[PDB]
């Protein structure tokens, strides 16, 4: 019931800044916070617990504090292994425990615009009578686009679906995928489907476009 | 000297009224000291060195009262009393300054040097750096047509007076700082304490008042939120730590309850929590908030004594003179200048006969100060 | 409904520095990002820099790597994009810029007319 | 040194039955309480239930409450979490943690040995291959610079398929893009390249797909248009 608000929900830092990630309680409880980390794949680990002390096996960069019932960890020298999800999770009772909801400390990088493709559908998968648009963004660095489907200016919604991928590992760049799916007594509706792309690097929303 | 008619009543007064006052008040400061001959901790030998220094400032004094417009190693040996009075004042002000911070920041480093050797060691230290600040203001015999003492490329004026006033200050500064934070940081942990105990008791009295479990483990949670920070404020603190362990341990034995859904068994499992108080915490509650006002009282109001003794005796004279020489570098000489450097040494010379007041407050012997 | 107008210009050597800056009139900016952006005779409209809402992010582009900067002040509802040792490519207008989302989304739309800072 | 195993996760209809066993090596569970921490996929952690074998005070999460039941058999030195009732909402990854007893240290410590977590499926869908589509690119599509040219992978399960082309020859520029969970209960998925102009480079791409829950190895071609 103990609610456990967690800011900073997406840090972006380069290898050898200071991060602060800091975390604040419903109630106040008492310096009885843990911080952890979750490495993509693998189970959370304990780094901080009684809010302050540093657990026995992780490097000493780490660092918690408490003012009242403001939690804060600290990373000193971020090294090019501390980059995970980091949860706050408060233990007063057994039955009362409530995590964070997790940032997410990431590469910093700079800024690159998506490079927009948008693909017609198969007419392979139109012997199965559904039709499947897609319309692909390719290497931006924040993960802030938006896709908004068009068909002759009808805003779409709910028929969408988008699945971005994880930071690369070469150039540190994303790569987001939206794809608008109708059924093939639908697709035959208005004969010119968009994609417009707004991104905080891009000046004007690029509309990539066919007819069908 | 335009006002040497106007000076010829204005600083007999000063002085007499300096020398009466000061005299009277250390001699009867030293026949308390000799009342108490031997107990000298570690602040009543930089209290008698210092009445030391007022004493011979003021035994040297009867030539100089004598004064009018009209020998020459005398009136050196009235210079150098005259500096051995005011740089030994703030010197041994900022060491008992510094004692008082020792005292009352690190009780145990104090108690480490609160003997005799270390702590006269240091006074006799600054006794011959303040013989040694003294000398070189003594070259030419001050004689020039009395005396004429007063005027005069100089360049060591405001490096004598930084070494000599400017570190002092900033010394007793930061020392009244961490006394204040010191004892400002122990009394809202004090007070938190308090907040803490008056939390556990409402939670306690709502429990015992309360029906539909839901709530009773809401006012659980609180006490146990409570419970876990107070006890985080040797052989005593271990038993008290276990106090308040042992109440933990009842909280989670009747939070269980209530999470089972038995709310009579809680109020009766939380019942017992005011026995544990009383047997473990109430007979530490009155030594926390009692013990840890007295001694460290004394080294506030000393501290703060020695600050307004010093910012209205040796600020003026010393402002005066920085001001003076920031005249310099740029570039009648009577206007502003002669008056002004007499009333603050008229200052720096009341120090002396405001002295006292340090030990009625402050320590050597306030037992007549107090009768 | 609220517009903003923009500081700074003028015609600086090889090596020298400016400090431009945007202010929005009708409108609070600690909640929103403002960015700014480009535009030499002949290219269109590059991008440039961003300042996201309170010490979460401040990115730049890959040429203004490291010369430039973007603060931030919610006092006077400003961002300043100091330049520093500005090479003779920098010769174009520096429009600023809002967006109308608080997820950074890059939403665009109201803008300024830019200062003509050209370099030699 | 002190390890936990988790086991039985897998895949059950909405409303079936399940049963997860947290064994655990080194310690012992009677020193210690053992708790459930679940991880929905691409969310935050939320804590579900716990037991304390030295006492017994099975608690659960409100949203979980009369649903799972935990049990420790300490003869056998594990933890089990019964899971019946399932609804959609359900499918995670179950962690099991370590939480020392009241008072001193091992209280004040958090969770510090988790296991390594085992997911559950909920779904009511059944195995099937997937269709691979092909995303085919223009001739429009940016002649002189690069043509992103990819393969739609939709309407499979369960969850695991891999995506390579050429047998494993083209790495560069190969973005796969994380299964989204259709609206059908199915999973969607795309894989797509960046190849250069000029024809594409006049190269026969292909992707090939497998997915071995159901044996299939479509392996789709694709040509520009
Ligand atoms: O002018 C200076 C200092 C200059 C100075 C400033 C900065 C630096 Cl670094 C070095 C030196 N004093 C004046 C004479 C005092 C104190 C030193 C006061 N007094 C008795 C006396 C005698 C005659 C009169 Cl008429 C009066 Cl009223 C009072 C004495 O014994 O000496």
């Amino acid at each position: 019931d103990i609610q456990m608000t967690q800011s900073p929900s997406s840090l972006s830092a380069s290898v050898g800044d200071r991060v602060t990630i800091t975390c604040r309680a419903s109630q106040s409880v008492s310096s009885a916070v843990a911080w952890y980390q979750q490495k993509p794949g693998k189970a959370p680990k304990l780094l901080i617990y009684s809010a302050s002390s540093l657990y026995s096996g992780v490097p000493s960069r780490f660092s918690g504090s408490r003012s009242g019932t403001d939690f804060t960890l600290t990373i000193s020298s971020l090294q090019p292994e501390d980059f995970a999800t980091y949860y706050c999770q408060q233990y007063l009772y057994y039955s009362l425990v409530t995590f964070g909801q997790g940032t997410k400390v990431e590469i910093k990088r700079t800024v690159a615009a998506p490079s927009v493709f948008i693909f017609p559908p198969s007419d392979s998968q139109l012997k199965s009578g559904t039709a499947s648009v897609v319309c692909l963004l390719n290497n931006f660095y924040p993960r802030e686009a938006k896709v908004q489907w068009k068909v002759d200016n009808a805003l779409q919604s709910g028929n969408s679906q988008e699945s971005v991928t994880e930071q690369d590992s070469k150039d540190s760049t994303y790569s987001l995928s939206s794809t608008l799916t109708l059924s093939k007594a639908d697709y035959e509706k208005h004969k010119v489907y968009a994609c417009e792309v707004t991104h905080q690097g891009l000046s004007s929303p690029v509309t990539k476009s066919f007819n069908r | 000297y335009a006002h040497h008619s106007t000076a010829r009543i204005v600083m007999p007064l000063h002085y007499s009224l300096v020398f009466i006052i000061g005299l009277v008040g250390n001699l009867l400061a030293l026949v308390v000291i000799v009342q108490n001959r031997k107990k000298i901790n570690s602040t009543t030998l930089y209290s008698t060195n210092l009445v030391i220094s007022d004493i011979l400032f003021t035994t040297a004094l009867p030539t100089r009262i004598a004064y009018y417009a009209m020998g020459d190693a005398l009136c050196r040996i009235t210079a150098l009393v005259f500096y051995i009075n005011t740089y030994a004042g703030v010197n041994f002000m900022t060491c008992l300054s510094i004692d008082r911070f020792i005292a009352v920041v690190h009780p145990l480093r104090y108690n480490k040097i609160k003997r005799i050797e270390h702590a006269k060691g240091v006074c006799i230290f600054v006794w011959i750096l303040v013989f040694a600040q003294t000398l070189p203001l003594l070259i030419n015999p001050m004689s020039k047509q009395t005396c004429m003492e007063y005027p005069n490329l100089p360049w060591i004026l405001l490096g004598a007076c930084f070494i000599g006033y400017v570190l002092p200050l900033i010394i007793i500064l930061i020392c009244y700082s961490q006394i204040c934070c010191k004892l400002f940081r122990a009394r809202r942990q004090l007070a938190d304490l308090e907040d803490n105990w008056e939390t556990l008791n409402d939670n306690l009295k709502v429990i015992e008042k309360a029906d539909n479990a839901a709530q009773v483990k809401d006012a659980l949670t609180k006490m146990r939120a409570a419970a876990l920070d107070a006890q985080k404020a040797s052989p005593e603190m271990k038993d008290f730590r276990h106090g308040f362990d042992i109440l933990v341990g009842q909280i989670d034995d009747a939070l269980k309850l209530a999470n089972e859904g038995k709310v009579k068994e809680a109020q009766a499992a939380a019942e017992q929590l005011k026995t544990t108080r009383n047997a473990y915490i109430q007979k530490y509650l009155e030594r926390a908030r009692s013990t840890l006002s007295g001694v460290n009282k004394k080294a506030l109001n000393t501290i703060i004594l020695i600050i307004v003794v010093f910012v209205l005796c040796f600020t003026p004279y010393h402002v005066a003179i920085i001001q003076h020489m920031i005249k310099k570098l740029r570039f009648s000489q009577r206007h502003s200048f002669q008056i002004s450097l007499h009333f603050t040494v008229c200052l720096m010379n009341f120090n002396c006969c405001m002295d006292p007041f340090i030990y009625f407050f402050a320590c050597k012997g306030y037992k007549r100060k107090v009768m | 409904q609220v517009q903003l107008q923009e500081s700074g210009g003028g015609l600086v050597q090889p090596g020298g520095s400016l400090r431009l800056s945007c202010a929005a009139s009708g409108r609070t900016i600690s909640r929103y990002a403002m960015s700014w952006f480009r535009q030499a005779p002949g290219k269109e409209r590059e991008f440039v820099a961003v300042a996201r809402r309170s010490g979460d992010g401040a990115f730049y582009a890959d040429s203004v790597q490291g010369r430039f900067t973007v603060s931030r002040d919610d006092a006077k509802n400003t961002v300043y994009l100091q330049m520093n040792s500005l090479k003779p490519e920098d010769t174009a207008v520096y429009y600023c810029a809002i967006d109308s989302d608080t997820f950074y989304s890059g939403s665009y739309d109201y803008w300024g007319q830019g200062t003509q800072v050209t370099v030699s | 040194e002190v390890q936990l195993v988790e086991s039985g996760g897998g895949l059950v209809q909405p409303g079936g039955s399940l049963r997860l066993s947290c064994a655990a090596s080194g310690f012992n569970v009677v020193d210690f309480s053992l708790h459930w921490v679940r991880q929905a996929p691409g969310k935050g952690l939320e804590w579900v239930a716990y037991i304390s074998s030295s006492s017994g005070s099975t608690s659960y999460a409100d949203s979980v409450k009369g649903r799972f039941t935990i049990s420790a058999d300490t003869s056998k030195n594990t933890a089990y979490l019964q899971m019946n009732s399932l609804r959609a909402e359900d499918t995670a990854v179950y962690y099991c943690a370590r939480w020392g007893y009241w008072p001193g240290e091992p209280w004040w410590k958090a969770f510090d040995y988790w296991g390594q977590g085992t997911l559950v499926t909920v779904s009511s869908a059944s195995t099937k291959g997937p269709s691979v589509f092909p995303l085919a690119p223009s001739s429009k599509s940016t002649s002189g610079g690069t043509a992103a040219l990819g393969c739609l992978v939709k309407d499979y399960f369960p969850e695991p398929v891999t995506v390579s082309w050429n047998s494993g020859a083209l790495t560069s520029g190969v973005h796969t893009f994380p299964a989204v969970l259709q609206s059908s209960g199915l999973y969607s998925l795309s894989s797509v390249v960046t190849v250069p102009s000029s024809s594409l480079g006049t190269q026969t791409y292909i992707c090939n797909v497998n997915h071995k829950p159901s044996n299939t190895k479509v392996d789709k071609k694709v040509e520009p248009k």
